[PDB]
């Protein structure tokens, strides 16, 4: 039978504020367990929540960046549940009045772009951390209370690939706002996936599953790929339908059943009395809206329609705000657009990945990069020499020209100077010159060698050879001297 | 001059005029506690060592003529659900027996700043749930006016200690009448200020949207003096009101000629006892004799105060008491093996029956399928109750009526009867539901037991409440009886 | 009326242990209380908005300024069971 794959993604983003969400303790902590807490984080008797102002502004910014309708009236609610890393026995979150609602992002999978709706974006606090150690668990509340925004997509995703595309675009847009570093490997970006299949023709769904432990963009797509197939088989095998919570296995690529949900978790959601309501006025929204820079979609559109760059180039260059800013700053310095695009997409990104280092943390600048590109544009520096200079420039900065000559990497290709080397070679190697006229061996090879030595390995091989042959051929003459 | 029966105001004067040293004031207090509390049983943990040390400090300041503070050298008793840094705070529960806080509540930070002297913590119903203080895990406080009677609840210790001449002031907390009802039962002055007037930071929560800390004293002026010291905005409590004006004594002494007093017909309804009804009617005549205009009004949703309060407070409690799991502090069941057992056994063993009863009902009221019908419905009823007052305040300055429907009942008389005891919150719950200030002062005695008169005011209009309460007090009070008990 | 399963469900939601006797007790205790609570159904709340916040106050926000956490020893001071600087509980 044919079926529709319906997928929804629940994403969490850690805001990189200085202090926690409802507590004044630091949002960033060290290695010592429970060294980053206060009576609030510890859920001591009598403590109260004090909401972080920057967190709200940043949540608003992210929501706007996702094209959402921003609430005018908003409040927090308690999500009640008992767990060691959730000391108050309730997580302060938002239920019916989220900061943002009904947004969307466009993705690219095959051919035409598809718009994926985003149901909501709301603020909440993160939990602590529990580590196993035998028959017991150890609780560290350093992370408890850190600012989080939950972004739930409409169930518009129709394939694992689309899920990957949604995540890549979402990550990019959020990264541009600067409210988070959004890196799954570091946990600043998290994603749980919900999937269920519906045989075409009718409206009933097969079993529904919530997938956990998807710790990367690839594991998300791969987890969904396996689940989609497992569910397909269950659909065809007439297996039992139900609400499942499964955990993805990285060392196998499968999904294991964690539990068979019976009914629905009851979090007894109710409005938080300790935090007064939020009344987000026009001036406030306008103030925040003005902090949003040109986002990915808008930038690549210009790179294509204005700069004439390929859709591929426009996409890679706008993946992060820093890359995009650097690109724009470099081409304004006079560097060829196409060459700059190539180096950023290739050499630069390659260098960044190899050294696990961010662009702005290198010594490369729009200035010294444009400088290098100009030398490759006029023909002063070859791509092979570029492979030697670029890493030095990125690692220690400076300027291409200087690096190239302060290392003797300048290639001599002008017929003028090359003729000087040729003439010197002929005068200083009379016997070889004649050996050539008599074909007494490898005269040509020998002469080219002398020029290479004279020019300290700078003379253009192909051009020296040609000029050499030319002059040698013109001289089928002779003379004598004592 | 055993200063145990002196007013806060007079004690202040005595100390300022150097007629007694703070250290001797404290000696007198502990002598009183040793002599009288074995009977009254209002106190839990005493802070004698630190109290004596502080008084020595104040003795020195007195000698150097550097006596700053609204309550310089004034002894104070604090309800045990109010956090006191380094001093056992139990909420009268096995769950927090031996619990020593590592932070200071805001009201205590303020009282220490005004140089009051912390004497000890006061008994109360377990986790502030009850109207007789009999659910206390430690002891059953008795009414100073009749040792066979209850002191009220949940701030029974706060009312009793003041009525018994142990301290000139005490702090209590009121969620559904927990300050006013015991003040009424023990014949003392108790004020639950406007919601937001006093910080809740450091108040072990019962019902976050209803709770409020307030003072209990032997007279009206002492009460306003104390409210001045504990009120004010607090960055640690987002619900604390940004009202810097905390001058509550400025109107005391002024007359109430032309004051418009509203007497709700429902406040003298079927559940009010004949003797309480008679005393309140006489008080109304006293008010008129003072020049006030007293007319009947209707607060039609009054009858819903108890059930709305019960549902809302229980629901909130089913969340506010969830942090008690024996993991980070408090009672930890030694015989638990699994994680589920740790939570369940620590909570079932640590919590008393009334507390567990309320947690259970609240959990149910918020559960899937019942939320709209119970919790949310009650929140809408709360709106109606608040609206009742709004309409009355369009034409009246204050509302008056009995504080409690009866005089204090007997120890053991209603403790095994949950339904029955809640009936005693008939006239107090609407105040918390509406977030208004309300003060109780004695207006009579029946068979020796005090009857309370309640004045309810507009938001943050405690000044007016003290003004009218003081005038009434000049006509009737129990100021001379206390020292005679 | 209240069924046994529903009672046990509430006890589990509230993380409270409950015995056979207590279960039956609450089965009845619950109704007696629910009938009492049902008194609210006599109030007319048509078109009436629920009151979540009794105080007219909004937008109370804290500037994003971190304040160092308390020492580890103090954070664990009142914990019955601890190990390697962390709270110790049966396997999760
Ligand atoms: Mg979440």
């Amino acid at each position: 039978m044919h079926f529709e794959t319906v997928i929804g993604l629940e994403v969490h983003v850690e805001l990189k504020t200085d202090s926690k969400m409802f507590s004044p303790s630091p949002a960033h902590f060290g290695a010592e367990p429970n060294s980053n807490t206060n009576v609030i984080d510890l859920a001591y008797p009598g403590v109260l929540p004090v909401v972080n102002k920057r967190a709200v502004d940043w949540a608003m910014r992210a929501a706007m960046a996702l094209n959402m309708e921003i609430a005018t009236e908003s409040k927090f609610d308690r999500k009640n549940y008992f767990y060691p890393d959730n000391p108050k026995a309730y997580q302060i979150s938002q239920f019916d009045q989220p900061i943002g609602e009904n947004g969307y992002i466009d993705i690219e999978v095959d051919g035409e772009t598809k718009r994926i709706g985003i149901t909501r974006l709301h603020m909440e606090e993160d939990a602590g951390k529990s580590t196993h150690k035998g028959e017991y668990s150890l609780v560290d509340l350093n992370r408890q209370g850190t600012p989080l925004i939950e972004i739930v997509s409409e169930p518009d995703i129709r394939s694992p690939k689309e899920a990957y595309a949604y995540l890549e675009k979402l990550r990019s847009i959020i990264q541009y706002t600067g409210v988070s570093d959004v890196k799954m490997e570091e946990g600043s970006l998290r994603c749980d996936a919900n999937i269920s299949l519906r045989p075409y023709g009718q409206e009933k769904f097969g079993t529904k599953a919530e997938l956990k432990n998807l710790n990367s963009f690839n594991y998300v797509r791969k987890g969904l790929e396996y689940e989609e197939k497992r569910q397909e088989e269950e659909l065809l095998n007439g297996g039992e339908i139900g609400q499942e919570t499964r955990r993805f296995d990285e060392s196998t690529g499968k999904t294991i059943l964690m539990r068979v949900k019976e009914g629905s978790d009851d979090y007894r959601y109710f409005p938080e009395p300790d935090i007064v309501p939020l009344y987000i006025d026009d001036a406030w929204k306008e103030r925040v809206r003005q902090t949003i820079p040109e986002l990915p979609d808008e930038r690549k559109a210009k790179y294509v329609n204005e700069l004439g760059l390929p859709a591929y180039d426009a996409h890679v260059l706008t993946l992060t705000k820093e890359m995009s800013d650097f690109f724009e700053s470099t081409i304004e310095h006079g560097a060829d657009v196409k060459l700059t695009s190539n180096w950023l997409m290739g050499g630069v990104n390659e260098y960044l990945n190899k050294n696990q280092v961010e662009l702005l943390d290198t010594k490369l600048t729009p200035e010294n990069l444009a400088g290098m590109i100009k030398l490759i544009e006029d023909g002063t520096m070859s791509s092979k020499i570029a492979k030697k200079v670029f890493p030095e420039l990125a690692a220690k900065g400076g300027n291409a020209k200087q690096i190239m000559e302060d290392n003797g990497l300048v290639q001599i290709s002008d017929e003028a100077t090359l003729l000087k080397f040729v003439n010197e070679a002929l005068d200083n190697n009379e016997q070889s010159v004649e050996d050539y006229k008599n074909g007494k061996g490898k005269a040509m090879g020998f002469l080219v060698g002398q020029i290479m030595k004279a020019s300290k390995g700078q003379a253009n091989p192909q051009l020296v050879n040609q000029l050499l042959k030319q002059e040698l051929d013109k001289r089928l003459e002779h003379h004598h001297h004592h | 001059m055993s200063i145990r029966y002196e007013s806060v105001e007079n004690l202040l004067t005595l100390i300022k005029d150097k007629k007694i040293k703070p250290s001797d004031v404290v000696k007198d207090i502990y002598d009183a506690i040793e002599e009288t509390d074995p009977t009254i049983k209002s106190f839990l943990a005493l802070d004698k060592e630190n109290a004596i040390k502080k008084a020595q400090e104040l003795d020195e300041l007195q000698a150097k003529d550097q006596m700053d503070g609204k309550l310089f050298g004034i002894p104070m008793g604090i309800k045990d659900n109010i956090i006191t840094n380094g001093l056992e705070t139990t909420c009268a529960s096995k769950m927090l027996e031996g619990f020593v806080p590592i932070y200071e509540s805001t009201v205590m930070e303020k009282l220490h700043k005004e140089n009051a002297v912390l004497i000890g913590k006061l008994n109360m119903d377990e986790f502030a749930m009850g109207g007789s203080t009999e659910t206390s895990y430690f002891k059953k406080t008795v009414n100073p006016f009749d040792h066979k009677a209850v002191p009220g609840g949940s701030s029974g210790g706060s009312a009793a200690a003041v009525a018994a001449g142990l301290v000139p002031l005490s702090l209590g907390s009121d969620t559904g009448g927990s300050i006013r009802q015991p003040a009424a039962y023990c014949g003392v002055v108790g004020m639950k200020p406007t919601y937001g007037r006093v910080s809740r930071f450091g108040l072990v929560a019962f019902a976050s949207s209803l709770d409020q800390i307030g003072p209990l004293t032997r007279n009206v002026k002492d009460n306003a003096i104390v409210l001045e010291a504990i009120s004010g905005a607090d960055v640690n409590d987002s619900t604390s009101a940004p009202v810097d004006d905390v001058d509550f004594t400025s109107e005391i002494g002024k007359d109430i000629k032309g004051l418009k007093v509203a007497l709700p017909k429902e406040y003298l309804g079927e559940g009010v006892a004949d003797d309480v009804k008679e005393a309140v009617q006489n008080a109304v005549e006293t008010l008129k004799s003072l020049g006030a205009v007293v007319e009947e009004v209707s607060l039609p949703n009054t009858k819903f105060g108890i059930p709305s309060y019960y549902v809302i407070a229980s629901s909130e409690a089913s969340s506010n008491l969830s942090r008690f799991d024996g993991i980070r502090y408090g009672y930890h069941s030694k015989e638990a093996h699994s994680l589920e057992e740790l939570y369940k056994m620590s909570r079932s063993e640590g919590f008393g029956k009334e507390v567990k009863r309320r947690i259970f009902l609240g959990t149910f009221a918020l559960s899937s399928g019942y939320y709209d019908a119970y919790y949310k419905k009650s929140q809408k009823v709360r709106t109606l109750i608040k609206n009742d007052f709004d309409k009355v305040f369009e034409n009246y300055d204050v509302v008056v009526g009995p504080t409690a429907p009866t005089t204090a009942f007997n120890l053991g008389e209603e403790i095994d009867d949950p339904l029955t005891m809640y009936a005693n919150d008939l006239l107090t719950t609407p105040v918390n539901l509406a977030g208004l200030p309300g003060i109780s002062v004695p207006c009579g005695q029946s068979n020796g037991r005090p009857i309370g008169l309640q004045f309810i005011g507009k938001p943050f209009d405690e000044k007016t409440l003290y003004r009218v309460a003081y005038q009434y007090e000049t006509q009737y009070n129990l100021h001379d009886v206390y020292e005679k008990l | 009326k209240v069924t046994r399963e529903e009672v046990e469900h509430i006890a589990n939601l509230a993380r409270l242990q409950i015995s056979p006797e207590e279960t039956e007790e609450m089965a009845n205790t619950l109704e007696s209380i629910l009938d009492f609570a049902k008194q609210n159904d006599s109030a007319d709340t048509e078109g009436v908005e629920p009151t979540y916040h009794v105080l007219d106050l909004q937008n109370v926000l804290r500037e994003d300024k971190a304040i160092k956490g308390i020492p580890q020893e103090l954070a664990l001071k009142n914990a019955k069971e601890t190990e390697d600087g962390q709270f110790k509980v049966p396997t999760i």
